[PDB]
């Protein structure tokens, strides 16, 4: 609703998260940069001791 | 006049029927899931959240 546009329609069991469609569909960079790290957040298989 | 040699007749039929009326009552039918079921095309009815 900020931006103008129609709010998306999805589906049940689609493979994309709606953050993950939505850095695609949108087009401002400081909210595309945000959308970015919160796709790629992930836990960081290290071995110590 | 009452001839008895040229009125007799043989008649002729079957042995052995089994007449039936109701013919759906032998089918057993039963439905599918509701939250999976298609329409004319391939997906789903009511499918977006």
């Amino acid at each position: 609703p900020a931006f103008g546009m129609q709010r998306m329609h999805y589906r049940n069991g689609d493979p994309q998260t709606p953050f993950q469609i939505a850095e695609q569909q949108i087009q401002n960079f400081q909210v595309a940069n945000w959308l970015h790290f919160v796709n790629n957040n992930q836990f960081r298989q290290v071995v110590i001791d | 006049q009452f001839d008895f040699r040229a009125s007799m007749h043989m008649l002729t039929s079957n042995l052995t029927f089994t007449v039936y009326s109701d013919l759906l009552a032998f089918v057993s039918a039963d439905t599918v899931e509701p939250i999976n079921a298609v329409a004319f095309d391939n997906m789903r009815i009511m499918n977006e959240l």
